[PDB]
């Protein structure tokens, strides 16, 4: 469904059907992609949806690979209702920038073998430089949980116990990593975009994207994995 | 009345002594209907006398004045009462009808005919006469069909019924072109009773309400004619037990199902039970709490789209299991709630972030806060909200009152249906008094091991 | 005009109280209903007349 | 059939448990049509006075049926769209006072302008009604040619029964069988009592509301709470009780 | 979309069916049991 | 003459010669309860962690994921789902279904149908054996209690995550949260239920004491005193009178329970009606009818708040309130 | 997951039909006593 036919459906017609998670596509557009003349152009209604969630799996024998995984959370991942500014030139240089909107989604995915991998699928504070065929950059990645989040045994970051209370002989080595640290330091992720199927008379772009971002460290207990996110992205362009 | 020596029933089963006495049984019903309409009139007059106009109707412990107010008898374009004379007229008419019905019931209980067949064959009946019982059932079905068509006539021609879904915050709306689509009505009756569908509570507009009422009235009238002009089929005779106790048990099961269903209407429905008269439902005042804090924290300057609460899901906006954008708090259970102050704010993809940023009406702003304060919490001795509060405000929701009471009555009537169905089966089989002691069924069976 | 309405309503209340007290008494008495028919009919007629009078006087008061 | 309306075990004006069977007056023993035993005042006296007042009751009943039809039907036609010019019953005489004349609407080929003035109408009405009321008491009629019997002579009303003369007044027969004749007599007297009550209602409603009974019923069906005896007795409205 | 679902929950589907095959197997099973009961009623 | 398939099927289902009576209520009792038993056992043994609070926070619950019998439980459905009817086919995969708490919905729905058909089967066997049928009426009280705690309380609160967890520590967690949010100990229906179980224990002890006390020598210090006569005689000689005599002489001799039928009817009705009352109390608190709120209800002549045992209960209740689902709440006061 | 739904729907419809038609099949007549 395109954006014109998405607005033509009521809320009750699309409720419980999964259409609200889909991003609208471009049907009458062209693949020339070089139809954008001006710059400083302020795109809006930027929206992204993934098509695959692959987790980097470093073994202990020395080679690099990604594995297909199964999603645990329902259609609650996905990026919608966010805007920004794009500075596209005549030669083709594209300056992407996203400022505000629903620019994150908490997602839990299951590795083969039954290991839960939570991560925050974010695109917040993303600046993209490059041509129409491919422009990439970096985006800020929050940890996962806030500083007021409390684990099973209090502890927590800003609030909590900062120790496992129901063990009176504690606060020693091999527990500082779990009790005392409780780090919430933000990470950074790199994504690469591509523009295809552009609509000229109304300003619509809908390409594909590939994103690499670190996984969740809970509160710094275990090192982060790397999640590869591929999918489609759409944004109104006015 | 008789004693236990002649009837075999003790005083705590005295109404069983009049099972076979049609005249006294009729007197018991007429006096009882007088009692019901007496409660209607007396409680209506009590709620009128204890009425403060400037306060909203749900903050006063009123259960049936909202029932008249839903019909639109003396309410304004915002739920404002304006006048209470229709309420007074309803109470007085119910009280006078109670006097008439009580006189009739007392007359037939005391000096009425003992049994009706020897003098009035039209009203005389035996429990085994399936044709006569279906005749009485058809008479009552025609009466119920006329009762439903009375509400249909009021909604269509007498300029009544209050639409809470009307723009601006509801208004008394005369209904034109009700949806009488058979697929639509049967779709409401066969859909799932769970959260996504809601079975029959999820009717959300007066057009569908009056279409279903047209259907139920026409069906009741046609079925009344059918039972008057027919006799039960042999398969029905083989399946059912034909006695006065079995008929009571069937009625008990049906009315217990009705009581459970009405409890569910009270707790969840906001169309046939408008919030301006009944108070907020369960889902709202929690959705309202999630909305007021969003519009407060975006007035203070914080970005509600960034959100990211303590668990990284969203303090104000999040995503439901389906891709619709919903309120980010713990009230993601009530994400399927629909309200008059929500739908103009809501779109296809979700809650319409642009509308949440720009288009919020002051009437919605006032309504959501006043719904948040008057939640369907409350404690049984009045007092305020959650069980840990203090003696500050005197408010318990009428939705809570007539949901709890109706669930209790529905469960008791299911228990009574079990009791009467079992006793009717045992009485038809002949062993409702005990085991015969000289030929018991167990000694005629082989041992299990 | 409301004073006449209040007197009629008070009379209706007293007549209804007398009826509630006496109709079971008349009915359940040994052969008392067959001789109290006149007084019971007069009481019921007065009660209905008072109800109709209060209803009519509501419009003027 | 006939036992329900005649004999000791008949429908009375009060039920058995509210009225004993020996409380009926002795001059009402279920021998006349419509005998419900309703005579609380000492007006019937004896059986011959009851029979004498039965003639007044039957004449008033038939005149009231003709009345009730003549009030309801033309006013309904006028309100629904027919060119009646005076369909309301308490003002139909004022349309002929000076020079006006009532248009007759003989359905379906109605709307005809009658040219007879009020004086001629009154003269012919008094003449014809005096003639028929004198023929009723005397029981003599000169000419014939009724569908009941072809060209009956003058010597046929003599020997008949007064207050129920069969023959020339019975074109459709269906009354020679005595049992259905008695049942239809009960039907006639009950319809006549209903018509009397209805025409008294028409007069009282006209005096109270100022409009016709058809206007009354149409406005009541349009809004029963907004238009009834309570509303028309009140006046315009009342201040809302807030 | 990373996974496939029927997405039939909600929307007021009659008897919860989202495909015609479900209504057909329901009707066929009821018809089979009714046919067995009818041809085998009254203890034959 | 039972030569047709449905005739022999009806005669086998209805038959009382089976070791366990099936009946027309059993044809639904058996498959639903077997499904619930299988799914409950498999989930209790090896279910993956279930995110109950809908905040991407899974509770383990199953033994293979590191807990014992006392703390192991089948975890209620996810909070984000609500009471939204989540079966296996509505999930994208079994892993997602297990993450979102679908086993709880499956087991609870099948258990509700099974206990309803268990009441029906009790009636059916009472009918086929020529008995009186109100044993099912007596059994309607635990069915009401289990039904109210498993489906009606989730219906009132808006989510199956409010259901009682299928376990022991989960039951205690549900009970404590219920105290915090409804003040159940301050509810007269719960008081009636507590009085009912205490009185049921009292009356069971009294009935056992009065029947086992009122004996005659038929079983000596050995296994049996059959020296008068062996097995195979109808001579009933237990006692009829001295039990009622002792119970009368115990307090005031006018608490007449000489009628054994009246005594047993009282034994049946008292705990049953009290469990009915406490089940309906739970059902009423499901719609937030809550308990008695006498907090800050006693004030002195200057209006200063005087503390109370009810105030101490309030302090404990709000201490429980601030500790329940510490990461689930965003907005200040908690509304179902 | 569609064929799982088909199988479960068939099973539930089967058992419900057994319930309904078994209670239709002369159920009050299965008593040890008269009538
Ligand atoms: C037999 C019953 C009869 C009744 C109940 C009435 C009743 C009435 N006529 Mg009337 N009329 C009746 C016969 C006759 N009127 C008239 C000729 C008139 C006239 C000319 C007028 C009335 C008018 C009236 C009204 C006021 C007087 C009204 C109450 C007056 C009217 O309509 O005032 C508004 C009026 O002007 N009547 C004639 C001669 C044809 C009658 C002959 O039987
Ligand atoms: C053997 C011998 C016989 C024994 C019999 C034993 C059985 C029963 C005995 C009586 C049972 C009730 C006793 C308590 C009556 C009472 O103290 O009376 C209590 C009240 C007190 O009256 C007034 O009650 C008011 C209550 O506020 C109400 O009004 C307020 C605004 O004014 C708010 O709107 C608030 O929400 C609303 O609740 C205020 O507190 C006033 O101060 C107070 O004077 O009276 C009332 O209401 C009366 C209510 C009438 C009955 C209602 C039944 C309950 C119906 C539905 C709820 C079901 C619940 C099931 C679970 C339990
Ligand atoms: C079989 C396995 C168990 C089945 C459990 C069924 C639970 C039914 C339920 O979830 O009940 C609730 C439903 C209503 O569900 C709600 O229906 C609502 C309808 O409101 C909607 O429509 C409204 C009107 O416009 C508003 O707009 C509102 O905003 C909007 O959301 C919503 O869909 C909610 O999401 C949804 O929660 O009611 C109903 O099903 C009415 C039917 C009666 C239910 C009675 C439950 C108790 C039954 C027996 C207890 C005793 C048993 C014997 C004991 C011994
Ligand atoms: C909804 C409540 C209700 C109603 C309508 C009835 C009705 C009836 N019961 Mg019953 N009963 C009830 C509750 C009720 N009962 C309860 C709770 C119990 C358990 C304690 C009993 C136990 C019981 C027994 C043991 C018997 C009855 C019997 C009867 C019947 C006749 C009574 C009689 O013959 O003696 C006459 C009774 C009186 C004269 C006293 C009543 C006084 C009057 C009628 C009522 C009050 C006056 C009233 C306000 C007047 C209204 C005024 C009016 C003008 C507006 C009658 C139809 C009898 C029966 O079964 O018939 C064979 C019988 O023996 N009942
Ligand atoms: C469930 C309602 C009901 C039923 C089935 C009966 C049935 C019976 N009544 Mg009875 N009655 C009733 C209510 C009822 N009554 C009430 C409420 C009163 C108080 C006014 C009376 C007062 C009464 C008396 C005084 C007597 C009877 C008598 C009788 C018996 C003779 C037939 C008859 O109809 O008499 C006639 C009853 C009437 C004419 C009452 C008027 C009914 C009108 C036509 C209203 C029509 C109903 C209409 C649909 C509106 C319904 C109400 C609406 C607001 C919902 C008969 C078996 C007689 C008897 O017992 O024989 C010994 C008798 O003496 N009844
Ligand atoms: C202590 C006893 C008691 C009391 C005080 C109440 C009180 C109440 N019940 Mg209730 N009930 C009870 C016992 C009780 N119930 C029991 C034991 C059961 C079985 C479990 C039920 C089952 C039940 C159900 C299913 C429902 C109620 C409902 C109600 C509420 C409205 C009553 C109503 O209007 O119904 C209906 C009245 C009638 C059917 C009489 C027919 C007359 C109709 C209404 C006339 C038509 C009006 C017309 C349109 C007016 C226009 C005028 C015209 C000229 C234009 C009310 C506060 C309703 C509710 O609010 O839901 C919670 C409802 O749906 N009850
Ligand atoms: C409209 C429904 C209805 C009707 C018409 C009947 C009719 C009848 N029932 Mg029955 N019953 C019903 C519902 C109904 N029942 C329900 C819902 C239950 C479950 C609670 C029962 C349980 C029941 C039992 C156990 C028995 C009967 C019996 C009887 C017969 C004699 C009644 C009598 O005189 O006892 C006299 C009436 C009283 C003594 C008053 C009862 C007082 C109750 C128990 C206290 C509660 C009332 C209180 C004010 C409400 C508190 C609030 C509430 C929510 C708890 C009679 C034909 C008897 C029977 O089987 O005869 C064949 C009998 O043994 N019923
Ligand atoms: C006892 C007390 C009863 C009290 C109250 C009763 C409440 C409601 C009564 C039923 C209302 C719903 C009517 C049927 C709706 C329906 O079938 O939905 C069908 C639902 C919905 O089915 C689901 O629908 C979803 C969309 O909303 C999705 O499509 C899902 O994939 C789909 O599975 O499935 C069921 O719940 C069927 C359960 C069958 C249980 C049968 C038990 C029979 C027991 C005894 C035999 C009796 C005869
Ligand atoms: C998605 C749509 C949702 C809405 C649709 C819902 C439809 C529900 C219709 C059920 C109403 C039937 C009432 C019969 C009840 C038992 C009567 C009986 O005791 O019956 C017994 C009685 C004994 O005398 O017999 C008889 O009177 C015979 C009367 C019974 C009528 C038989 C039904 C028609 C049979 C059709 C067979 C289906 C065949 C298989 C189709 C296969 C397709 C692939
Ligand atoms: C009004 C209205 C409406 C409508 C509704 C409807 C339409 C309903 C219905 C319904 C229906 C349409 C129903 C039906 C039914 C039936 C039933 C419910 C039944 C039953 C029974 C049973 C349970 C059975 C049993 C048995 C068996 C099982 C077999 C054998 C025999 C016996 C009997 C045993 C609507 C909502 C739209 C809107 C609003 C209002
Ligand atoms: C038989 C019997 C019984 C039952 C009884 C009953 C149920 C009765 C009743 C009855 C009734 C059901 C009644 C009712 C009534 C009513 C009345 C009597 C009324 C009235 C009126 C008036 C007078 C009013 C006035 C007023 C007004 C107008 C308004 C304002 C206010 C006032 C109040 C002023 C018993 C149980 C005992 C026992 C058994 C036997
Ligand atoms: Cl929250
Ligand atoms: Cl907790």
């Amino acid at each position: 469904l395109t954006y014109d036919e998405l607005q033509g459906l009521t809320y009750l017609q699309v409720k419980g059907t999964g259409i609200a998670n889909t991003c609208p596509v471009v049907e009458q557009g062209t693949s020339n992609v070089r139809e954008l003349k001006p710059g400083d152009y302020k795109l809006e209604k930027f929206c992204m949806e993934p098509t695959s969630f692959t987790v980097k799996e470093e073994d202990a024998k020395g080679r690099e690979e990604f594995v297909k995984t199964k999603l645990l959370t329902r259609l609650t991942y996905g990026l919608d209702g966010m805007n920004g500014s794009m500075k596209i030139n005549n030669d083709g240089s594209v300056e992407f920038r996203e400022d505000e909107g629903l620019d994150y989604a908490a997602t839990t995915v299951k590795l083969p073998g039954g290991e839960y991998v939570p991560f925050l699928f974010t695109i917040k504070e993303f600046d993209g430089k490059g041509t129409l065929d491919s422009f990439s950059g970096d985006f800020l990645v929050p940890s996962y949980r806030g500083s007021t989040f409390l684990d099973p045994k209090g502890r927590g970051g800003a609030t909590g116990y900062d120790n496992a209370i129901a063990l009176p002989a504690k606060a020693d080595a091999d527990e500082i990593q779990r009790l005392n640290n409780k780090s919430y330091t933000p990470g950074k992720g790199s994504a690469v975009f591509s523009v295809a199927k552009v609509d000229t008379e109304t300003g619509e772009i809908a390409g594909v994207f590939e994103s690499i971002q670190p996984s969740d460290t809970e509160m710094g207990a275990h090192p982060a994995k790397d999640i590869k996110i591929t999918g489609l992205w759409y944004g109104q362009l006015t | 009345g008789r004693d236990q020596e002649t009837t075999g029933f003790a005083w705590w089963a005295g109404n069983a002594r009049l099972i076979n006495l049609s005249g006294k049984l009729l007197g018991a019903h007429v006096a009882h209907a007088g009692l019901i309409v007496f409660w209607a009139g007396a409680m209506n007059l009590f709620e009128v006398s204890h009425f403060v106009p400037e306060k909203p109707m749900y903050e006063q412990g009123l259960i049936l004045l909202p029932h008249i107010a839903t019909l639109g008898y003396g309410v304004g374009p915002g739920g404002e009462v304006l006048d209470t004379f229709p309420y007074f007229v309803s109470g007085v008419l119910h009280l006078i009808s109670s006097a008439v019905l009580g006189f009739g019931g007392v007359y037939h209980s005391l000096i009425g005919p003992e049994t009706l067949e020897e003098s009035y064959p039209f009203f005389g009946y035996v429990w085994k006469d399936k044709n006569k019982m279906t005749n009485i059932l058809g008479y009552h079905l025609i009466i119920l069909g006329c009762g439903a068509w009375l509400l249909v006539l009021k909604a269509l021609y007498f300029g009544g019924v209050y639409d809470t879904w009307a723009p601006g915050g509801g208004d008394v709306r005369i209904i034109s072109n009700p949806t009488t689509n058979a697929a639509i009505i049967f779709g409401y009756i066969v859909k799932s009773p769970f959260g996504g569908d809601g079975w029959i509570v999820s009717v959300d507009n007066l057009e569908d309400i009056i279409g279903g009422h047209i259907w139920i009235g026409t069906l009741c009238i046609l079925g009344g004619i059918w039972h008057i002009y027919t006799t039960p089929w042999p398969w029905a005779r083989r399946a059912f037990v034909w006695s006065g106790e079995a008929y009571l048990s069937y009625s008990l099961a049906a009315v217990s199902l009705m009581g459970f269903t009405a409890c569910c209407f009270a707790w969840f429905n906001n169309t046939a039970y408008p919030s301006e008269f009944y108070g907020p439902t369960g889902p709202e005042a929690s959705q309202a709490q999630a909305f007021t804090f969003l519009v407060r924290d975006q007035r203070l300057g914080a970005n509600v789209a960034s959100a990211q609460g303590p668990t990284g899901l969203g303090k104000y906006l999040m995503r439901s299991p389906t891709g619709e954008i919903i309120f980010g708090g713990e009230t993601m259970r009530f994400w399927d709630f629909r309200g008059p102050w929500v739908e103009p704010l809501r779109g296809p993809s979700g809650l319409d972030l642009v509308k949440l940023k720009n288009d919020i009406q002051p009437w919605q702003e006032r309504r959501a806060a006043e719904y948040m304060t008057h939640a369907p919490l409350g404690s049984l001795n009045s007092v305020g909200g959650v069980a840990t509060e203090i003696n500050a405000v005197n408010f318990v929701s009428p939705r809570s009152w007539l949901a709890t009471s109706h669930f209790c009555l529905g469960f008791f009537f299911f228990v009574g249906h079990l009791w009467h169905a079992g006793r009717a089966r045992a009485a038809a089989a002949g062993f409702e008094k005990g085991i015969d002691r000289v030929d018991e069924p167990v000694l005629s069976m082989r041992p299990l091991d | 005009m409301t004073s006449i309405l209040q007197i009629a309503l008070l009379g209706l209340v007293l007549v209804s109280f007398a009826l509630v007290v006496g109709v079971p008494v008349v009915f359940a008495s040994p052969n008392g209903w067959t001789e109290n028919k006149g007084v019971v009919f007069s009481g019921l007629s007065v009660w209905f007349l008072l109800v109709f009078a209060v209803g009519v006087f509501n419009s003027f008061a | 059939d006939l036992e329900k309306w005649y004999g000791p075990d008949r429908k009375l004006f009060l039920p058995g448990g509210l009225l004993d069977r020996d409380d009926v007056p002795e001059y009402l023993n279920g021998e006349l049509a419509g005998d419900y035993g309703y005579d609380p005042l000492g007006l019937g006296k004896d059986e011959e006075q009851v029979e004498k007042y039965r003639a007044n009751e039957l004449l008033h009943a038939r005149w009231a049926m003709l009345a009730a039809a003549g009030i309801i039907i033309p006013e309904g036609l006028q309100a629904n769209g027919a060119d009646i010019k005076g369909g309301t019953w308490f003002e139909t005489g004022a349309e002929m006072l000076n020079g006006g004349t009532l248009n007759y609407f003989a359905v379906p080929f109605g709307v005809v302008q009658n040219p007879l003035p009020l004086a001629a109408v009154t003269l012919i009405e008094i003449v014809l009604l005096g003639a028929v009321e004198k023929f009723r008491v005397d029981g003599t009629g000169p000419a014939g040619f009724s569908p009941g019997v072809g060209k009956f002579d003058s010597d046929i009303f003599d020997g008949l029964d007064k207050l129920y003369p069969g023959g020339p007044f019975d074109p459709l027969n269906l009354a020679d069988d005595p049992e259905v004749f008695a049942e239809l007599q009960v039907k006639e007297i009950k319809n006549g009592r209903l018509a009397m009550i209805a025409v008294l209602a028409f007069a009282i409603q006209s005096y109270v509301t100022g409009e016709g009974p058809y206007a009354n019923i149409t406005k009541h069906l349009s809004d029963p709470f907004g238009y009834n005896l309570l509303t028309v007795l009140q006046g315009d409205d009342r201040v809302p009780t807030l | 979309l990373v996974d496939d679902r029927m997405n039939g929950d909600g929307t007021g589907l009659p008897f919860g069916v989202n495909d015609g095959i479900l209504g057909w197997v329901i009707a066929g099973t009821l018809g089979t049991i009714w046919a067995i009961y009818f041809v085998s009623q009254k203890d034959l | 003459e039972n030569t047709s398939l449905w005739a022999r099927f009806c005669e086998w289902i209805t038959s009382t010669e089976n070791r366990l009576y099936i009946g027309w209520f059993g044809v639904i009792m058996i498959p639903t309860l077997l499904t619930a038993i299988s799914v409950y056992i498999i989930a209790f043994i090896a279910a993956p962690p279930v995110d109950i609070d809908g905040i991407r926070e899974p509770v383990s619950g199953s033994l293979l994921y590191g807990n014992n019998i006392i703390t192991g439980a089948v975890v209620p459905t996810s909070n984000a789902i609500g009471l939204h009817f989540y079966p296996i086919w509505e999930a994208a995969s079994l892993d997602e279904w297990l993450y979102n708490g679908g086993p709880y919905q499956l087991v609870v729905c099948h258990f509700f149908l099974g206990v309803c058909c268990y009441m029906g089967r009790e009636w059916e066997l009472s009918y086929r054996l020529g008995m009186r049928p109100w044993i099912a009426v007596a059994y309607s009280a635990p069915v009401a209690a289990a039904t109210a705690v498993f489906i009606i309380y989730p219906i009132g609160q808006g989510s199956f995550s409010d259901g009682m967890p299928l376990g022991i520590s989960g039951t205690f967690n549900f009970m404590i949260v219920f105290q915090a949010e409804h003040n159940i100990l301050m509810h007269p229906f719960h008081m009636f239920g507590v009085a009912g179980v205490f009185g049921g224990s009292l009356f069971s002890a009294m009935h056992g004491s009065l029947v086992t006390s009122s004996l005659i020598r038929e079983t000596t210090e050995n296994e049996s005193a059959n020296a008068g006569y062996k097995f195979g005689q109808e001579e009933e000689t237990y006692n009829i009178v001295a039990a009622h005599g002792y119970f009368g002489r115990l307090i005031f001799q006018y608490a007449s329970f000489n009628n054994s039928r009246s005594l047993h009817f009282f034994l049946a009705v008292w705990p049953v009606v009290c469990i009915w009352l406490t089940a309906l109390g739970i059902s009423t608190m499901a719609f937030n009818l809550n308990g008695f709120n006498f907090n800050q209800s006693v004030v002195d002549s200057n209006g200063r708040v005087l503390n109370t045992w009810a105030d101490i209960i309030n302090r404990a209740n709000l201490g429980m309130e601030v500790m329940h689902e510490r990461n689930a709440h965003n907005f200040p006061l908690d509304l179902a | 997951m569609l064929t799982l739904k088909i199988f479960v729907y068939t099973v539930v419809t089967f058992f419900v039909g057994l319930f309904i038609f078994g209670f239709l099949s002369n159920d009050p007549s299965r008593n040890p006593g008269k009538g």
